[PDB]
This record gives structure tokens, C-alpha cells and sequence, in this order.
């Protein structure tokens, strides 16, 4: 007598990298970074009109 | 471990000085988290609560300790974890009560007199660290005052401590503020005494239990009983359904009255003795 | 040890940083667009208004 | 793989998650019968012939 | 390596013949629209499920 | 320094498996996240700044707190108590006189603790000090058993001590003591755990004392680096078991606690300290205080108030039995070895 | 970390089935009873055999004495030859974060104290029996502690009446009720013996002019909310001061040195104050997890900081 027992297939899957930029919402970010924002305190801009 | 508070912005400059005064006043935060925003610090987010109340927050917060203030955010170390990773906290006084060596402290609502924020509209009361046999003492005496107001004493209002005077009176709104601590107090008591007084005539057990307890209570509770009931007396009464809701309130309020310490001293290079206003090395791990 | 079975269970054990890291640096790129959705819609009111 | 999107406070710090099921294999039969009949078999047989 | 070629995808393309069906654009997707009881279950005893 | 002990010497020195743990860490790889697919001294200076600087290379061990605290030499004696006994601190005395006034019950003398303690600082001129564990058993003496062994710490306390007259003292503080329990204000809040002696620095009428509040024992730095080693010290007269008297021979670890006993009676009023030793948690002592101490409780309404001490944290707890010299007394005292203190708080039974 | 941790070890036995290997791995965070706080120990001392008393097994109600006779250890890895377990006596871990696991119905909040009772509940008695080691394991059950102060308070309660329902609980709007059992006489003595000594101490001269405050109260709910909802519909004080009006004596034996309030709370304090913990046994432990939540629901773990 001859039995046994198998295992098919494994299956993995692949987590999708979203980048940001690619996004149509990116046109309402403008995003520019600081290497250092923490020492920064309140910074600020200036609108005249 | 250390956890961080930011602070909203549109802060004054007296607000951020008021802030850089308190360096080493206690906070109780909530959870232990690494953002954790400045209502959940503030007097705001007890809800105001009474003594009773501030000693039931007390227990389900977590204390921390805040160590450099910065101006963006507030540095805070917990007492429970980040005391056992960090060392020794610098703790400032804030009691009448100098701290000597090697005492437990334990942290007491400000029953006797508050920094508040205007610009960021909240208010901050801190905790009061003074030892835990004055602890213990001080809440008590407190609630001594509050029965005799309910019909006081010539003494009572007096305290020793290193050889220093308290004043306990320093009143009308106290005697407001402390009296859910009466209210409670005397109710444990009352449905304490009056199950016992129902307990003992009936059974006095026939066995052992019998003769050690009457020779026990000879001239301690059998005389008591027959003064108590002297004036007083001896359906169906609900005796043994109120044992549990007496031991749930009993011991209800033995976790509150307890004050436990946080907080253990073992200075090293300095005086054995930190006064009022300056700052004592605080240590609670081996 | 000196197994085969031991630096075996390394490479699983590394492989599973992989999984993590790569799982992780990515949320930060799906956390942005989560932010600008939080920040742009506290600063529109409702057309209606 | 399950991926992540990092919020912020103070909603609470999610992990990186995997699941892993195993499917067990279901088995089953067909059957179609071919019936012969008596004298086809002497013919085939080689007797009857 | 946390990606790499699924062992599944390594077999050359098989046979293919040019086969009669109907091929059904429902939406975005081509869909085979096919309707069996003449092909299979004719002129049997067999119910059409 | 590599020595041949290769097998387990990289482990004493903190590993092994600490290179491999920096092997799939620092030593591989491009990761995190990667891609697809002058002839005596100088040197003798020298070498001792090379002494510093090798200090500074680099950088198990358990961690210590402790604790210096300049105090008065009355009562205590740090000269005359070898390194490693137990130290006990107080409060200020002068709140002695008016919670006598208070505590106490109606019917007793709320004048006596006034001027006992008022002639003890006259008797010590003969400010939260402190006072050693030798010093106090001799006080206690008088209501303790075997009695040989409490009269054997008298002995040497009368003739080493600093103090003109510390017998004198020692009836004095005894009287002070017996004060305590009648006057209703109880030694057990008084008296303080400080850690244990490590080193002290004396001068003129005072000492700096430096103990551990809280750590191990045994492996201190004492000052002295030819003896870096302290071991605890009890005399036999306080010393407790509880582990022989139940027939209780499991091993495991074993606790330690202060005991005091009270005896409230008029005018016989007795003072005990021990040093109990037990495998008992401390919610499942009061009962063993019961067995032992119910004596005191008929006739007394607290009758005994303990305190933890430290874990002894070995399997088998270790003892000794030795008679060591104070000065030219030799005492039975009970030696504890590897003790790690851990301090706590008090208790009453009334 | 000798003095960090202290990992206890129970070494478990040579034959056992895969099945019976595979039940201790899903036991990984449970509470474990030691009786030393010796490293090396089998799971025959751990075990509800050792636990029998001599010829009799213990009720529940006992079930509780003889928990607080021992050391309660969290299993921290059940490896493949041993079980780990950490003692909560000592210290817990070096950061002191300890995984427990809710076997209870009710879930916790953070910074619940956490004490531990025996399986009480109905449908609940849970005890992961090892055929080929013949071991079964009663795990104890941990609990907010109000709900373990009111299960011990139920228990108490119940002995006292077989010495001549009640057994219904709610906690956070859940009804859930509690096993009715007999209770051995011999263990419910000891209860009964720790309510008489520890309320007859609290009682002090002082408490006979607190007794007379009872009118003012009975005067007083009728006015607050407040105290109208702190009495209860079932109180006893609103009885005995209907039929009893007490007065105090009026002069008192050196009353103007001694404070005679002041001394009856604390030795109120000193014995009825602490009695939730005499019958019971001690909250060790509370629940503060880092950034999940404020509750940790049924069947999930639980971050362990210890607690006094």
C-alpha cells in the first residue's frame, strides 16, 4: 500500500506602491521639504494686495 | 521613554512664560501616546469634578512628571513606564511641606488654594506632592472638619510637621468642595455599624466563633452594642442583600483614601532636606 | 548554530523585515493623500452655503 | 499582504498585517456504464464464429 | 528578494485553436455569453441546473 | 584582553550570536529597503590618561541608586559598624512632644515622651539623624529571650562607640522607646529604612554616610578597590526564621522583612526588633504574626507592625552562623549573603 | 535581569500527543499559580492536582484561599520542552510590559486595575485538560476590579444564608450571571471569621457621634439628589432610624487633647477600608496599552504595566 499527502500551488501578493505625486490630487499640493522643520517655530507668508 | 504634548498655536508671550514656569509640575495624561494634545491635559478634560472626582481621575490617568519645555511642544515623562527606563526626574516643590530623604510622595488635589492659559483658553491645576504620612493625615482631617459642620473643635485646624505649623483653615468653599468625601464617609460607616449591630444578635454561632468573639468584644463591642443599643432597639428585612452593595462601596472608596506613592526620593550629592520651591530627585524603580 | 536550520530561519526571519519595511514606507505615501483629503475638506464649506 | 495608510493622532497606530489561509482539496467521482448483451460476447469471443 | 517570478509563470504558451463562441463586451470586459443546454443536456433525461 | 576560553569569554565581556546579530544587520547589506530581485613617570602619567582613554573606547551589570546624607554621630556609629549593616533613618524630633499630646488614650501620660526625649539630648550632648541597627538591639535587649547574644551586644556598645557614656544613652533611649509605645506614638512611624553600608566619611560630631537605597549588595563600589565586596551582617538575637520552624524545606526565593512587636501594658512595656526571613508572600504574613505574636495580642489595638526589606534571590537562600569582632566582643551574628534590596512601606493591625 | 525579569520555568513532561502540544501553545497568555519562586518546577505543581486539598477538592469559594497562598506568574512563550512564566510579585519584565489575555466575558478599559478570579461564570468553566499527561488546568479568569469585588461579595453572601436571587450580576449593561454551587461549610467559616474581626476593629468610641448623624442624613436625601441616589432602595440606615433615634453621650473622657472623629477613620480605614482585599485577592496589575485604544474587547490581548 501506497499513500501520501500533496501541496499545490502557494500564492503570494504584491503590495502596489502608490507614489503620491502620481495622483491627480497632486496638482493641489504644492510640497516643498525641509531637512529641518522641527527647530523651525512659527514661520510665516506674506500676502499684499 | 518620554511622551510629547504639542501646544495649539496663537500662544501670548506670558502664556509661553507661564508654561516655562511650570518645568517639573505633574501632569496626567490620559494614555500613554506620542502625540497627545494639550485638552487632554488641561482641566477641561476631567469633566467640573469635586475632590471626590479629582481622586477618582487620578487613578484611571496616568501620572508624568514634565521634564524641558519646549517652545512648539511639551516634553512629559510617565511615572509608570518612563521612570523605569530614564533614571531620576527632576521634581519641583509645590507644597508648604519640605520633602526629606527617602520619602514616598504622593500627590494630593490642591484642596488649599492654577495656571491658566489666556491666549489658548484652558486653565492647568497640577497636584500637590507632599508625603504620604501627611497624605493620609490631611484627607482625613479634612473630613473630620466636614462632620462636625454637619450637627466644630478647638484644635484641628493645626498640623506639626518638621517642627513647622500647617494651617489648615488658610474655608467656605472647602467645606463645599470636600463634602461628597462626608457624604460618603459618613454613609460607610452608618451602613457599616448598622449590619454589624443586625449580625451579631443574630447568629452568635454555636461554634468556636461564639466564645472568641464575646471575650474579644467584653467590654470592647458588647458593651458598645448594649450603648448603642440603648438607644436604639434590636416582614422580612433585605439583612443579606446589602453585605454587597456595603463591601462594593467599602471597597469602593479603600482604593481612593489609599494614595498610594508614585514616587520614592533617593537623593545623591545634595541636602537630605528639599524645601518648598526647589527641586527633588525623583527615582521609582531598583 | 553550525545547522543549516539556523541560517535558514535568519533568511526568514530578514525576508520578513522586507515584508514589513516596504509595507510600512508605503503608508506614508498613502498617509498623504489621507492628510490633503482631512486639510482640504475642513477648509470648504458646503455649496449650499 | 495587507497594506497600511499612516493616519495621525489621535487615531490609533495600525501594523502591518498578512493572512494565511490554507485550502483543503475536495474530491469527487464520475461514472457512465457500457453494458454488453450475451451473444455479442461468443462473437467477439471468437466462438459463435 | 521580496518579488520574484511566480514559478507558475514559467511555462511556455500551450496550443491554441481558433473555437466558435460569443464574445459579449459588458462594460469594460469581454465576456464569454454562452448558453449550454443546446451543446450539452440535448435530447437527454438530464435537468438543465 | 582575548584570553583562551573562546568558547563562552565573548559572552562575560558584554556574544556569539551578538556578531550575528550585527552580521544580518551591519555587516549585510545595501538594505534598508533595497531594489528587486622621565623614565618613571610619563609614562606613568601616560599611562594613566591611557587608563582614562581606554575607559572611553567602550561605552551583565544590575544597577544601584545610591544615597549620601551628612549626619550627626550620637546615636549611630559608622566607625565603629563594619561595611555592609543595616541603617535606620528618623524624623525630626521636635514634633514628638505635641503628638503625644493627641495620639494618645485617655488615661496615660502625655508628658513623659517631653522629657525622655528631653534627657536623651542632654544625655547625647554629654536635625533628622540617624541610628544603626547594632545600636538599636541593645535597647531592645531587656525583652528578648536566649538573652546571652542581647547581652553580648551591650557589651561592645558601652566600650567602642563614639560617645562619652552611649549605656547611658542606651538606658536613655530605651526609656525613649518605652516612651513611644505609652505616649501612643509608635516607633514604627519613626524609624526609616536606609540602605546599607557601604562607605562613610567621618569628621568632627558628624559623618557623610553613603548607603543603598535600593540594588544589590555585594558588588559596590566600597571606595576601597583592594576590597570591593560587602556582605550583610545581623546579630543572632533578632535574626527570625520561619522556614525551620513550619518544617517548610522547598527551596525557592526568600523575602525579608522588619518586624517590631508592641506590648501595651501599665507600666511593663517592652520594645522587639527582628529581622524575619521567609518564603511568604507579605499578604500571607500577618497570619504567621497571628501564630507567633499572639501572645502579645491577649495581652494588648495593634500589636506588631512590619515592613519589607529586600529578596534574597537565589533558589537555596543561603545562611551563615559566625561570631565576628566588634572591636574586642565577639557577638553570634547571622551573615546574609547576596541580598538585593528593596524597600516598602509599614502596616498596622489594631 | 535577574532582577528585571525573573523567568520561572516549568518543564513540561516527556509524552505527550501533538493535539495535547498544540493546547499549551494556545495558553500564552494565562495566569499560573507557583507555589515557590523556584527556576525549575513541573506542570504537576502548577496543575489542579496539586491543588486538592487532602481527599476533598475545593469549592469555588476556597478555590479563591488558596490562590492568595500562592505566587500568580503570567506565561510569557510556551516553548516546545518548557513553559516560561514571569512571577507578578517580584517585577514584571525589564520595559514591564506584560501580555495577559481577556478569558472574561467583559472587556477592560485602560487603566482598570486588573485582579484575577476563579472560572465563576456559567458556561465558562474552562479547563484545558491534557489526556496524555491525565493534567487538567483551571485558568483563572481576570476581571475589572468592581466586578471582582461585587463576584467575591456575591460569594460571601451566598455562604451566609446556608447557615440558616443573589446570583445576578450587570456590568456595563451585559447581564451575565454566576455559577450557584454548594460551598463547602469549612471554607465559608474563614470567610465569616474575616467580617467579624475586621468590622468589629473599625468600630471606635468615636463612631457613636457619627451614629448620631443618621437623622441628619435621612433629613438630608430627602433634599439632595445626591444622597437620595447614594443610600439605595435598599438600604439598611434608612430602617434603623426609623425605628431608632440614637443620642450621644454628652461629655466625653478627655475629649479637648484627643480627637475623637479623627482616630475613628483611620481605624475605620485600617479595617474596613482594606477589606475588599482580605477576602479577595489583590489587584497586581493594571492595563495601560501604548496606542490601540481605550479598551481591550473580549479574547484579545492586553499590555501589563504593574501596578500597586
Amino acid at each position: 500500500d501506497v499513500e501520501f499527502d500533496a501541496l499545490l500551488g502557494s500564492y503570494c501578493n504584491t503590495l502596489s506602491l502608490v507614489r503620491f505625486l502620481e495622483l491627480g490630487l497632486s496638482v493641489a499640493c504644492v510640497c516643498t521639504k525641509f531637512p529641518e522643520l522641527a527647530y523651525m517655530n512659527e514661520g510665516r507668508v506674506q500676502f499684499e494686495v | 521613554f518620554e511622551a510629547d504634548i504639542a501646544i495649539p498655536s496663537g500662544i501670548s508671550r506670558p502664556d509661553a512664560a507661564a508654561l516655562q514656569r511650570c518645568e517639573g509640575r505633574v501632569v496626567f495624561l490620559p494614555t500613554i501616546r506620542r502625540q497627545l494634545a494639550l485638552a487632554d491635559v488641561a482641566h477641561e478634560s476631567f469633566v467640573s469634578p469635586d475632590t471626590l472626582g479629582l481622586l477618582l481621575a487620578y487613578r484611571r490617568r496616568f501620572p508624568a512628571v514634565i521634564t524641558r519645555v519646549l517652545p512648539t511642544r511639551i516634553v512629559a515623562c510617565p511615572v509608570d513606564l518612563g521612570l523605569t527606563h530614564a533614571g531620576t526626574v527632576n521634581l519641583r516643590n509645590t507644597s508648604p511641606v519640605d520633602l526629606c530623604n527617602g520619602d514616598p510622595v504622593s500627590l494630593v488635589p490642591p484642596v488649599f488654594e492654577d495656571v491658566r492659559l489666556e491666549s489658548l483658553d484652558l486653565t492647568l491645576r497640577f497636584p500637590v506632592p507632599l508625603p504620604t504620612p501627611l497624605a493620609r493625615e490631611i484627607v482625613a482631617r479634612l473630613v473630620a472638619r466636614g462632620i462636625r459642620d454637619l450637627n466644630e473643635l478647638p484644635d484641628l485646624n493645626v498640623l506639626y510637621y518638621n517642627g513647622a505649623r500647617l494651617s489648615l483653615v488658610a474655608l467656605a468653599s472647602v467645606n463645599t468642595e470636600l463634602r461628597s468625601l462626608v457624604l460618603n464617609m459618613v454613609y460607610s460607616i452608618t451602613e457599616g455599624t448598622t449590619l454589624i449591630l443586625t449580625l451579631i444578635p443574630r447568629l452568635l454561632a454555636l461554634g468556636y466563633v461564639n466564645a472568641l468573639l464575646q471575650m474579644q468584644s467584653v467590654t470592647r463591642e458588647a458593651a458598645q452594642l448594649i450603648h448603642p443599643e440603648a438607644p436604639m432597639l434590636m416582614r422580612r428585612l433585605p439583612l443579606y442583600e446589602a453585605l454587597v452593595a456595603w463591601l462594593a462601596h467599602a471597597g469602593q472608596l479603600g482604593d481612593i483614601l489609599a494614595l498610594a506613592p508614585a514616587v520614592r526620593v533617593c537623593t545623591f550629592d545634595g541636602a537630605a532636606v528639599v524645601q518648598s520651591g526647589d527641586m527633588a530627585p525623583v527615582i521609582r524603580y531598583p | 548554530d553550525g545547522t543549516g536550520i539556523s541560517l535558514h530561519r535568519q533568511l526568514r526571519a530578514i525576508q520578513q523585515l522586507a515584508r514589513n519595511v516596504q509595507a510600512v514606507l508605503g503608508a506614508f505615501e498613502r498617509g498623504t493623500a489621507d492628510q490633503m483629503l482631512h486639510v482640504l475638506l475642513e477648509k470648504a464649506p458646503p455649496l449650499a452655503l | 499582504h495587507q497594506p497600511l495608510i499612516a493616519r495621525d493622532g489621535p487615531h490609533p497606530v495600525e501594523q502591518p498585517v498578512h493572512n494565511y489561509m490554507t485550502k483543503v482539496i475536495d474530491r469527487r467521482a464520475l461514472n457512465a456504464a457500457f453494458s454488453l448483451a450475451t451473444e455479442a460476447i461468443a462473437l467477439l469471443t471468437g466462438e459463435a464464429l | 528578494e521580496a518579488n520574484r517570478e511566480t514559478l507558475d509563470e514559467l511555462e511556455s504558451a500551450p496550443q491554441t485553436t481558433r473555437v466558435r463562441a460569443d464574445l459579449v463586451a459588458i462594460g469594460d470586459r469581454l465576456v464569454f455569453l454562452e448558453a449550454l443546454e443546446k451543446r450539452i443536456y440535448a435530447a437527454t433525461n438530464v435537468p438543465y441546473p | 584582553t582575548k584570553p583562551l576560553p573562546t568558547a563562552p569569554m565573548a559572552w562575560a565581556e558584554s556574544s556569539p550570536r551578538e556578531l550575528a546579530g550585527h552580521a544580518p544587520l551591519r555587516r549585510v547589506l545595501r538594505p534598508p529597503i533595497a531594489r528587486r530581485d622621565t623614565r618613571a613617570t610619563r609614562d606613568d602619567t601616560e599611562q594613566a590618561v591611557d587608563k582614562i582613554l581606554r575607559g572611553a573606547r567602550r561605552a551583565g551589570a544590575p544597577r544601584y541608586h545610591l544615597t549620601r546624607q551628612v549626619t550627626l554621630t550620637d546615636l549611630c556609629q559608622p566607625n565603629a559598624e563594619r561595611a555592609g549593616a543595616l541603617l535606620l533613618a528618623l524624623r525630626h524630633p521636635t514634633d514628638l512632644p505635641h503628638l503625644a499630646r493627641h495620639r494618645a488614650p485617655p488615661g496615660r501620660q502625655t508628658e513623659r515622651l517631653a522629657e525622655a526625649w528631653g534627657q536623651l539630648l542632654e544625655a547625647s550632648a554629654l536635625r533628622a539623624g540617624l541610628v544603626s541597627f547594632n545600636f538599636l538591639v541593645a535597647a531592645c535587649a531587656a525583652a528578648y529571650d536566649a538573652r546571652d547574644a542581647a547581652e553580648a551586644v551591650r557589651a561592645h556598645i558601652t566600650t567602642n562607640y563614639g560617645g562619652t557614656r552611649a549605656g547611658a544613652r542606651l538606658d536613655r533611649f530605651s526609656e525613649c522607646l518605652r516612651a513611644m509605645v505609652h505616649t501612643h506614638v509608635f516607633p514604627h512611624e519613626v524609624m526609616r529604612f536606609f540602605g546599607g553600608l557601604v562607605s562613610w566619611v567621618t569628621q568632627d560630631e558628624l559623618a557623610s554616610v553613603t548607603a543603598v537605597c535600593s540594588g544589590p549588595q555585594e558588588a559596590t563600589h566600597t571606595g576601597h578597590p583592594g576590597r570591593p565586596r560587602s556582605a550583610v551582617t545581623i546579630p543572632a538575637c533578632a535574626f527570625v526564621d520561619l522556614d525551620a520552624e513550619l518544617c517548610l524545606g522547598g527551596p525557592g526565593a526568600a523575602f525579608l522583612y522588619l518586624v517590631f512587636t508592641y506590648r501595651q501594658c501599665r507600666d511593663q512595656e517592652l520594645c522587639c526588633v527582628y529581622v524575619v526571613k521567609s518564603q511568604l508572600p507579605p499578604r500571607g504574613l500577618e497570619a504567621a504574626l497571628e501564630r507567633l505574636f499572639g501572645r502579645l495580642r491577649i495581652t494588648n489595638c495593634t500589636y506588631a507592625a512590619f515592613a519589607e526589606l529586600g529578596v534574597m534571590p537565589d533558589d537555596s537562600p543561603r545562611c551563615l552562623h559566625r561570631t565576628e569582632r566588634f572591636g574586642a566582643v565577639g557577638v553570634p551574628v547571622v551573615i546574609l549573603e547576596g541580598v538585593v534590596w528593596r524597600p516598602g512601606g509599614w502596616r498596622a493591625c489594631a
